[PDB]
C-alpha cells in the first residue's frame, strides 16, 4: 500500500489540488460522489488504488487531501461545487481574515489556531495509513499563506514524522510578471524552511507555462485553469510509477536517491514532452526520440531558465505507454553526443529511468491530445542559479529604503529574519557556483611515482 | 634490510626411536648439510644460512644451542631493532610436529622458555632499568588465531564470534574489534601468555600429541616516549613486535586424520601452500628488480589468496624488520619433507625488506625544514656569510 | 542425489527465474498447475535436480524468491506458471531499497535475512545429498546486489563445503539505468570475489546486441534477454539431469576452469541463435556450433575476448554426435587461435557431451569462457567509481544508512587488486 | 553607521611555521647558490 497524503495551502494550492484530483478521479474510474461502478460492472478488483482514495465499507471512496487556506471563499467554492460529496467535511478553514500578503501574519499571528487542527487532521490521516511514503506539498511563493502557513506545517512535520520524505511543489515568481508589489519578501523569507526541512523542490514559473500554452497548445488567452492542468499531468506522472504495473518502476525513494547529489541543491526542474494540441497531433509521430529530445528543448522548460547557461547534474525520465527500453536507450546515446547538452565530470551515468504501461488520460474539456506515448523529465541542473539571482536583486531594491517593512514587523517579526534570509539566499548561490565548477585538472594536482 | 633466517634441528622422539633412528642432518658453523638417505652416492647437499643450531645433545658443546643461545642471537638483536624504533617480526616455519611451540613457547614450567617468554622478559627488565624522570616507556599486548579462515582473540573472555579482518588505507591491514590490553608489569603479560596458550584449539595426532589445529600471531605494541617542554617531542617512537606460531604441513597418511581432524589439516596446508608462493614470488622480485636492472614495471604478489597471508602484508615484506626460524626433523624417513623447507628457508634470506618508521607526518616535515634551514645556516656560518 | 537449491533476488533476478522455470519445466515436461504430461521416460528420472515431489503426483520447484518491493512478486504469481511455486516461498517486505546497496545490506535486509534464511535451511534440510546454491540477481541495483551479497556470505558461513553459482547482470559502458550503478556494483563485486565459486557475467549490451545483430529481431524486449540467459542456466547444468557419453558436474567445470581462487569471473555463450530466417540455409553439425561458440560477437558480457587470453573455457554440447569430431574441433580452435590462450596450460578446453538435445533442436553447445578481457568491465566500474567519490558525489545517502568512507576504499582497492591479478597473465612473453 | 566588517582570520601555528621555514630554506639555497657555494 504505497499511501500518499496530499496537502494544499492556499488560493493556488487549492486550484493545483481540484485540477489533481480531476485527474486522479478520472484516472481510477471514481465519479464524483465517490462510487466507482467499474467494480459493480466487473465484479472486483484493486482499482480503488490505496495512493490517494481511501474505501470505507460502502463501496464509497475518500481522497487522502488535506485542503488549507485562511479565505472562506477559495474553499466555499469547493463546497458547493462539482465534487462537494467526495472530500470529508472537514477542510480546515479559519473563518477570519487572510495572511494578505503577509509572511508575518502567516507565521506568528494568524497561523497559530489553524496550526493544531491541521497538524490533528493529519495524524488522523495517517493512522489510516500503513507504510506511508511520504507527502505531496502544494503551495505558491509570494503569497502570504503559501509562504506562512506552509512554513509553519513544514516545521512541525519536520518535527513530527521526521523520516517521511516530503515533496514541495510551489509556484515561483516570474522574471517580469507579477500579480503583487511584495513578492520578492514573501518568496526570501521561505527559503530556511524549504531548504533545511524539504527533501526535494519542484519550482514551476507561470510566464513558461504561458509560453508553452500560447507555442505549443495555439491557446492565445489561457487562464490558471490549463497552467493547473499541466501541472496535475506532472504530478501524476511522478507519481504514477506506485499506481500501475510497469518495466522498470520509480518509487519516491529512488528519486531522492538519484536526483539530489548533496542535501542543500534539492531543487530540481520538470518539464513534459508531448504537449500538443489535437490539430497538431497528426503530422507527428510521435516517437520516443522525438519526446525524448523535446523534453532538453530549452524552450519546453516549466522555469523561465537557459539549461545553456549551466551544467546537468542529474536526469531522471518517467516515461508512459507504449514504451520499449531499447528506444530510450538509443534516445539516451543520442543525447549524450551533443555538445549543447553538459553533464558535470563527476556523474559519468547521469540518468535514471523508468517506465510504466498505462498511458496518460484525457479530460473531457482539456486542450491536450491523446497520446500513447508520453514522458516527464525532471533535471537537477545549475542554471536554476539564475532563477534565484534576478528574485535577489528585486529584494535589495526594496531593501535599501526599508519599504513595506512596517506591515512585517507590526505582526512579530523583526528586521534580523529579513537579513539571515537574504544571507541564506546567497550561501545557497555560492554553493550551486560551487559545485558546478569542473574538476581542478588531475585533481591530484599531478602524480606519478618511479614505476 | 635482508630477512634473517635460523634453522635448528631437535632429538628423537618417541616416533623416530621406535623405527629407525638413522639421522641425516649435520652442522657446522653456518652451514647445514642434508644427506639423502636413499642415495648415499650422491652428492650431501647442503645450505648456508644466517644461524643454525644443533640441539640434538644437550651435554656435548658441538654448537649446541640452547633457547637462551638462540634467544640472544635473534630475540635480542631483533628487540634492539624495536628499540631504536622500527616495526619487528619473528616467524616460525617447517613441518608438523618439528619445533614451533617449543622455539617461540617452550615450556613455562621448565627453564628452557621459548623466544616470546624471553623477549617479554627482557624487554620488561630494560624498561623498568632505564626508565628516568624524562624518558618513558609504555607497552600494550594482544593475542590472536587463525583457525579456518577465522581471527579470533585468546586474551579476551569468550567471545563466540569471528572478528573481520578490515584494511586501514595508510596503516594496511588489521583486525577489527580486537581486544589490545594494557599490561605494565611481567608477571601481568605471562598471565595473559598463559591464558591465550591455554585458549588456543590444539588437538592429537599421530605425528604428535599435542599437534597445532590454528595459525597464532602474537602483538606488542611498544611506545617510547621523551618529555621536554621546550623543544623535545613526545611519543618519539612507537614499535610493533609481531611473534608468529604457524601450524605446520601435514600428509594423511602419516597424520592419521579422518573426519574433521582431516578438514582442519586441509585448511592448514592451504594457508601453507599460498605463504609458500608469496614468499617465492617476493623474493623473485626483490631479486630480479636488485639484480637484473632496476626497471620495476609491474610484480604481483598474491597477499590475498588467503588470511594469513594478507594480515602478515607488511610482515612478510614491506615496513619491518623480519626473522625466520625453520624447524628440522633428524628423521631418515622425514628427508623428502625435511628437505623442502630447507629449500624455503634456502629463498627466504633472499627477500629485502623496505622498513623506515617515522610517526606525526606534520612533525616529519616541521623537522624536515628545520634541519635544512639549520644545515643551510650552518654553511652559510663556516663560509663566513652568515 | 545431486540437487540445487535456488534463490532469486530483486525484479531482474526475479524476472530471470520465472522465464528459467518455464524452460526447464518444459524439458522435464510440467503443466503449469504442476502435473506431469511427458512423453519421454528419462524427464522423470532426475526431476528431483529442481523439483520435490508433493503427494497428489504434482512437482513444486526448489525455489527461493526474495524482495522488498511487493509489486515483483504479484507479477511472479499473476503470470504463466505464478501457480508453480509454494507461497511458503514468497519471502518479502515492505518499503524497498530504492537502490540504496546500505538500505539492502545494513538497515533493510538484516531483518528479511532470518526469515530468508529460515527457507533456505528448510529446504536444505529436506535434501538427500545437497550440492549447491545459485542466485540470480543485478549487481548495479539496490535489494538484489545488497541481499544476494548479504545472502552468499550467510550461505558460505553455514555451508562451506557447497558450490555456491551466481548469475550476474552488471552494469555496462552505454546502457545505464540508474545514477549510482558503480558504487553498488563496486560493493558487490568486493562481496562476491570472496564468498563465491563460480559468477557468471551478463551485460545488457551484449544481449541487445545478440538481438539486433543475430537473432534479427526489431522489437526485443525482456523476455528475450530473460530466454537468452534462461537458455545459458539450463546449458550449465545438464549433465547433472540426462545421461552423456562424457558427463560434466558442476564441481568438474569448477576444478577445470578456476586455476586460483580469485579468477572466477566467467563470460557465458550459446548455440546456434539463427534468426528464425536463416535456419533453412546452415547446416547444422559440430563445426558450425564450434565456430558460433569462439565468435566475439556471440559473447554475453560485452568484452572483446581478443584483447586478452583465454586462461580456460568449457564447452558442454547436448545431442548425438561424435567425440572424435568435438576434440578434432577443439584442438583445431586452439591450433589456430595460438595467440589467445595462455602458454602454461596445455589443453585448456573442457569437453563435455550430453546425448538429450533441447526439444526443438537436433544439436546444441553451451560455451564458458574464463579470459583475462573481463579486467576491462571491472577497469570500466573502477573508473566511474572514482569520478564520483573524489568529490562524494551522492555518498551521503550510504553514509546515513550506517557505512563509511572505509567500506568504500577497501572495497575499491580489493577491485584494483583483482584487475592486476587478471592482467599478470594477460602479457604474452613471460619472460624479459 | 554601517561599515564594512571583513574577515578575522587566525591562521595555523602549524601551517605559519611550515611556510616560514619553506622560505627560509629558499631564501637560504639562493643566497649559497649565489656565492657559488652549492
Ligand atoms: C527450430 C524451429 O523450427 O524453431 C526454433 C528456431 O527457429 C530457433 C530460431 C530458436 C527460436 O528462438 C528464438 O526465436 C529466440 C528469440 C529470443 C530469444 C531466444 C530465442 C525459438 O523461438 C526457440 C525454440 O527453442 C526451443 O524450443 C528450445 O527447447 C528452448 N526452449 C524454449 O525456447 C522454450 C521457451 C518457452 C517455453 C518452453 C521452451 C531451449 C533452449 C535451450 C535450452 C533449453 C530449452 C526453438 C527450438 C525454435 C523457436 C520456437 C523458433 C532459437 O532459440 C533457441 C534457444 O532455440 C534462436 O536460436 C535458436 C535456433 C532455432 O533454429
Ligand atoms: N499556476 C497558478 N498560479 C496561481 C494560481 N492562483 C494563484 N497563483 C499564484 O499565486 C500568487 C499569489 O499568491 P497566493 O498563493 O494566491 O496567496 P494566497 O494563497 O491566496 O494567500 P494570501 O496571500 O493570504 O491570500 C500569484 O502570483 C500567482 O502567480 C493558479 O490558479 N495557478
Ligand atoms: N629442540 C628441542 N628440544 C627439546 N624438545 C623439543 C625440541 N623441539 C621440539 N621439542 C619437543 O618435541 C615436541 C614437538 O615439538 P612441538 O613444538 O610441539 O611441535 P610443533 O612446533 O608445535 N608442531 P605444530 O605445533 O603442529 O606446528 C614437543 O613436546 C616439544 O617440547
Ligand atoms: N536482463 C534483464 N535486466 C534487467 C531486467 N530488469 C531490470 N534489469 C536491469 O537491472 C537494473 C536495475 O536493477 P533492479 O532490478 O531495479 O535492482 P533492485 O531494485 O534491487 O531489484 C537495470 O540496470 C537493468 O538493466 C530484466 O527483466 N532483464
Ligand atoms: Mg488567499
Ligand atoms: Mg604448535
Amino acid at each position: 500500500m504505497r499511501e500518499c497524503i496530499s496537502i494544499h495551502v492556499g488560493q493556488a494550492g487549492v486550484q493545483i489540488g481540484n485540477a489533481c484530483w480531476e485527474l486522479y478521479c478520472l484516472e481510477h474510474g471514481i465519479q464524483p460522489d465517490g462510487q466507482m461502478p467499474s467494480d459493480k460492472t466487473i465484479g472486483g478488483g484493486d482499482d480503488s488504488f490505496n495512493t490517494f482514495f481511501s474505501e470505507t465499507g460502502a463501496g464509497k471512496h475518500v481522497p487522502r487531501a488535506v485542503f488549507v487556506d485562511l479565505e472562506p471563499t477559495v474553499i466555499d467554492e469547493v463546497r458547493t461545487g462539482t465534487y462537494r460529496q467526495l472530500f470529508h467535511p472537514e477542510q480546515l478553514i479559519t473563518g477570519k481574515e487572510d495572511a494578505a500578503n503577509n509572511y508575518a501574519r502567516g507565521h506568528y499571528t494568524i497561523g497559530k489556531e489553524i496550526i493544531d487542527l491541521v497538524l490533528d487532521r493529519i495524524r488522523k490521516l495517517a493512522d489510516q495509513c500503513t507504510g506511508l511514503q511520504g507527502f505531496l506539498v502544494f503551495h505558491s511563493f509570494g503569497g502570504g499563506t503559501g509562504s506562512g502557513f506552509t512554513s509553519l506545517l513544514m516545521e512541525r512535520l519536520s518535527v513530527d514524522y521526521g523520516k517521511k520524505s516530503k515533496l514541495e511543489f510551489s509556484i515561483y515568481p516570474a522574471p517580469q510578471v507579477s500579480t503583487a508589489v511584495v513578492e520578492p519578501y514573501n518568496s526570501i523569507l521561505t527559503t530556511h524552511t524549504t531548504l533545511e526541512h524539504s527533501d526535494c523542490a519542484f519550482m514551476v514559473d507561470n510566464e513558461a507555462i504561458y509560453d508553452i500554452c500560447r507555442r505549443n497548445l495555439d491557446i492565445e488567452r489561457p487562464t490558471y485553469t490549463n497552467l493547473n492542468r499541466l501541472i496535475s499531468q506532472i504530478v501524476s506522472s511522478i507519481t504514477a510509477s506506485l499506481r500501475f504495473d510497469g518495466a522498470l518502476n520509480v518509487d519516491l525513494t529512488e528519486f531522492q536517491t538519484n536526483l539530489v547529489p548533496y542535501p542543500r541543491i534539492h531543487f530540481p526542474l520538470a518539464t513534459y514532452a508531448p504537449v500538443i494540441s489535437a490539430e497538431k497531433a497528426y503530422h507527428e509521430q510521435l516517437s520516443v526520440a522525438e519526446i525524448t529530445n523535446a523534453c532538453f528543448e530549452p524552450a519546453n522548460q516549466m522555469v523561465k531558465c537557459d539549461p545553456r547557461h549551466g551544467k546537468y547534474m542529474a536526469c531522471c525520465l518517467l516515461y508512459r505507454g507504449d514504451v520499449v527500453p531499447k528506444d530510450v536507450n538509443a534516445a539516451i546515446a543520442t543525447i549524450k553526443t551533443k555538445r549543447s547538452i553538459q553533464f558535470v565530470d563527476w556523474c559519468p551515468t547521469g540518468f535514471k529511468v523508468g517506465i510504466n504501461y498505462q498511458p496518460p488520460t484525457v479530460v473531457p474539456g482539456g486542450d491536450l491530445a491523446k497520446v500513447q506515448r508520453a514522458v516527464c523529465m525532471l533535471s537537477n541542473t545549475t542554471a536554476i542559479a539564475e532563477a534565484w539571482a534576478r528574485l535577489d536583486h528585486k529584494f535589495d531594491l526594496m531593501y535599501a529604503k526599508r519599504a513595506f517593512v512596517h506591515w512585517y514587523v507590526g505582526e512579530g517579526m523583526e528586521e534580523g529574519e529579513f537579513s539571515e534570509a537574504r544571507e541564506d539566499m546567497a550561501a545557497l548561490e555560492k554553493d550551486y557556483e560551487e559545485v558546478g565548477v569542473d574538476s581542478v585538472e588531475g585533481e591530484g594536482e599531478e602524480e606519478g611515482e618511479e614505476y | 634490510a635482508s630477512v634473517k633466517v635460523a634453522v635448528r634441528v631437535r632429538p628423537f622422539n618417541s616416533r623416530e626411536m621406535s623405527r629407525d633412528s638413522k639421522c641425516i642432518i649435520q652442522m657446522s658453523g653456518s652451514t647445514t648439510t642434508i644427506v639423502n638417505p636413499k642415495q648415499p652416492k650422491e652428492t650431501p647437499k647442503s645450505f648456508s644460512f644466517d644461524y643454525s643450531y644443533w640441539s640434538h645433545t644437550s651435554p656435548e658443546d658441538i654448537n649446541y644451542a640452547s633457547q637462551k643461545q638462540v634467544y640472544r642471537d635473534i630475540g635480542e638483536e631483533m628487540l634492539q631493532h624495536a628499540f631504536e624504533g622500527y616495526n619487528v617480526c619473528i616467524f616460525a616455519y617447517g613441518q608438523t610436529g618439528a619445533g614451533k611451540s617449543y622455539t617461540m613457547m617452550g615450556k613455562q614450567e621448565k627453564d628452557q622458555q621459548g623466544i616470546i617468554p624471553q623477549l617479554c622478559e627482557d624487554l620488561f627488565s630494560r624498561i623498568n632499568d632505564t626508565t628516568n624522570d624524562n624518558m618513558s616507556y609504555s607497552v600494550e599486548v594482544s593475542y590472536m588465531e587463525i583457525y579456518c579462515e577465522r581471527v579470533r582473540d585468546l586474551l579476551n573472555p569468550k567471545n563466540k564470534g569471528n572478528l573481520r579482518v578490515r584494511e586501514h588505507p595508510l596503516l594496511g591491514p588489521y583486525v577489527e574489534d580486537l581486544s589490545k590490553l594494557a599490561v605494565t608489569s611481567y608477571n601481568d603479560i605471562q598471565d595473559l601468555m598463559d591464558s591465550g596458550n591455554k585458549a588456543r584449539t590444539v588437538a592429537a595426532t599421530n605425528m604428535n600429541e599435542t599437534s597445532s589445529r590454528s595459525h597464532a600471531v602474537f602483538n606488542i605494541i611498544f611506545t617510547q616516549k621523551r618529555h621536554d617542554a621546550e623543544t623535545n617531542i613526545t611519543t618519539e617512537k612507537v614499535s610493533k613486535i609481531s611473534l608468529v606460531d604457524l601450524a605446520g604441513s601435514e600428509r594423511a597418511d602419516s597424520t592419521g586424520a579422518k573426519g574433521t581432524r582431516l578438514k582442519e589439516g586441509a585448511n592448514i596446508n592451504k594457508s601453507l601452500t599460498t605463504l609458500g608462493k608469496v614468499i617465492s614470488a617476493l623474493a623473485e622480485m626483490d631479486s630480479g628488480p636488485n639484480k637484473n636492472k632496476k626497471k620495476k614495471k609491474t610484480d604481483f604478489i598474491p597477499y590475498r589468496d588467503s588470511v594469513l597471508t594478507w594480515l602478515l602484508r607488511e610482515n612478510l615484506g614491506g615496513n619491518s624488520r623480519t626473522a625466520m626460524v625453520a624447524a628440522l626433523s633428524p628423521a631418515d624417513i622425514n628427508y623428502d619433507e625435511t628437505l623442502s623447507t630447507l629449500r624455503y628457508a634456502d629463498r627466504a634470506k633472499q627477500i629485502r625488506c623496505n622498513a623506515v618508521i617515522n610517526e606525526d607526518p606534520n612533525n616529519k616535515l616541521i623537522r624536515e625544514l628545520k634541519d635544512e634551514v639549520t644545515r643551510l645556516r650552518d654553511l652559510l656560518y663556516a663560509q663566513g656569510l652568515g | 542425489m545431486r540437487e540445487i537449491v535456488h534463490i532469486q533476488a530483486g525484479q531482474c533476478g526475479n524476472q530471470i527465474g520465472a522465464k528459467f522455470w518455464e524452460v526447464i519445466s518444459d524439458e522435464h515436461g510440467i503443466d503449469p498447475t504442476g502435473s506431469y504430461h511427458g512423453d519421454s521416460d528419462l524427464q522423470l528420472e532426475r526431476i528431483n535436480v529442481y523439483y520435490n515431489e508433493a503427494t497428489g503426483n504434482k512437482y513444486v520447484p526448489r525455489a527461493i524468491l526474495v524482495d522488498l518491493e511487493p509489486g515483483t512478486m504479484d507479477s511472479v504469481r499473476s503470470g504463466p506458471f505464478g501457480q508453480i511455486f509454494r507461497p511458503d516461498n514468497f519471502v518479502f517486505g515492505q518499503s524497498g531499497a530504492g537502490n540504496n546497496w546500505a538500505k539492502g545490506h545494513y538497515t533493510e535486509g538484516a531483518e528479511l535475512v532470518d526469515s530468508v534464511l529460515d527457507v533456505v535451511r528448510k529446504e536444505s534440510e529436506s535434501c538427500d545429498c545437497l550440492q549447491g546454491f545459485q542466485l540470480t540477481h543485478s549487481l548495479g541495483g539496490g535489494t538484489g546486489s545488497g541481499m544476494g551479497t548479504l545472502l552468499i556470505s550467510k550461505i558460505r558461513e553455514e555451508y562451506p563445503d557447497r558450490i555456491m553459482n551466481t548469475f550476474s547482470v552488471m552494469p555496462s559502458p552505454k546502457v545505464s539505468d540508474t545514477v549510482v550503478e558503480p558504487y553498488n556494483a563496486t560493493l558487490s563485486v568486493h562481496q562476491l570475489v570472496e564468498n563465491t565459486d563460480e559468477t557468471y557475467c551478463i551485460d545488457n549490451e551484449a544481449l541487445y546486441d545478440i538481438c539486433f545483430r543475430t537473432l534479427k529481431l526489431t522489437t526485443p524486449t525482456y523476455g528475450d534477454l530473460n530466454h537468452l540467459v534462461s537458455a545459458t542456466m539450463s546449458g550449465v547444468t545438464t549433465c547433472l539431469r540426462f545421461p552423456g557419453q562424457l558427463n560434466a558436474d558442476l564441481r568438474k567445470l569448477a576444478v577445470n576452469m578456476v586455476p586460483f581462487p580469485r579468477l572466477h569471473f566467467f563470460m557465458p555463450g550459446f548455440a546456434p541463435l539463427t534468426s528464425r530466417g536463416s535456419q533453412q540455409y546452415r547446416a547444422l553439425t559440430v563445426p558450425e556450433l564450434t565456430q558460433q561458440m569462439f565468435d566475439s560477437k556471440n559473447m554475453m558480457a560485452a568484452c572483446d575476448p581478443r584483447h586478452g587470453r583465454y586462461l580456460t573455457v568449457a564447452a558442454i554440447f547436448r545431442g548425438r554426435m561424435s567425440m572424435k569430431e568435438v576434440d578434432e574441433q577443439m584442438l583445431n580452435v586452439q591450433n589456430k587461435n595460438s595467440s589467445y590462450f595462455v602458454e602454461w596450460i596445455p589443453n585448456n578446453v573442457k569437453t563435455a557431451v550430453c546425448d538429450i538435445p533441447p526439444r526443438g533442436l537436433k544439436m546444441s553447445a553451451t560455451f564458458i569462457g574464463n579470459s583475462t578481457a573481463i579486467q576491462e568491465l571491472f577497469k570500466r566500474i573502477s573508473e566511474q567509481f572514482t569520478a564520483m567519490f573524489r568529490r562524494k558525489a551522492f555518498l551521503h545517502w550510504y553514509t546515513g544508512e550506517g557505512m563509511d568512507e572505509m567500506e568504500f576504499t577497501e572495497a575499491e582497492s580489493n577491485m584494483n587488486d583483482l584487475v592486476s591479478e587478471y592482467q599478470q597473465y594477460q602479457d604474452a612473453t613471460a619472460d624479459e
